Order: structure tokens, then sequence, then C-alpha cells
């Protein structure tokens, strides 16, 4: 279950 | 612990690891060279873009961050191709596969 939000 | 051990492969350790590079980083730190509870980078490769392919990293509708993925994990022709569709991030595709070349 890996995040999809990039480093912002 | 487990980034010095690199065990607990399956738990992405969510409390911490909370954004996407603070995910590749904490596998990185966990894939294993030459049976229960190890990971390889073949697997890791595989298991991201075969299960969680593009769907899954690109629903934020921010293409680099799948692309950051796929090259991170030397999985640079999969990576070119993706941004390679990309028709405003055409040129910087062909480039990056000039490079590789």
């Amino acid at each position: 279950a890996p995040p999809v939000r990039s480093i912002y | 612990y487990c980034i010095i051990g690199r065990c607990d492969v399956t738990d992405n350790q969510s409390e911490v690891a909370d954004k996407t590079e603070d995910y590749l980083w904490l596998k990185l730190n966990q894939v294993c060279f030459d049976p229960q509870d190890r990971l390889t980078l073949s697997q890791f490769q595989k298991q991201l873009l075969e299960d969680y392919g593009e769907s899954h990293f690109t629903v934020n509708q921010q293409p680099f961050l799948y692309f950051q993925v796929l090259f991170l994990t030397a999985q640079f022709e999969a990576a070119v191709a993706f941004l390679f569709r990309m028709e405003r991030l055409r040129c910087h595709a062909v480039h990056v596969a000039l490079v590789l070349f």
C-alpha cells in the first residue's frame, strides 16, 4: 500500500 | 530497526514513510541479494509496476512521480516509454533515452 503523494 | 535489518518488507512503515520517495527509499534499504521476509530488486521492480501500474501512480495527475518510481528502480525503458507518451514531455523522454543510448 504505497502512497501516491509526491514529496512537495 | 527494519531499515538496519532489512526486515518486515511487507510493512511499509506508513506511520513515518507517508510520501512516495519515503517509500522508495524505505524499500531500496530493504532489498536483498541471494527465502522468507525477503525482497529483491527484481521482485520489487516488477511488483511495483505490474500490480500498481501507472494507474496507481498517476491518479494525482502528476507524471514525474511515476517516472521517478521507474527510473530509480533501474526500469529505464519503462520510464522512457511512459514519459514519452505525455505529449508535453516528449522532448524530455527522447533525450533521457539518448543519454541511456
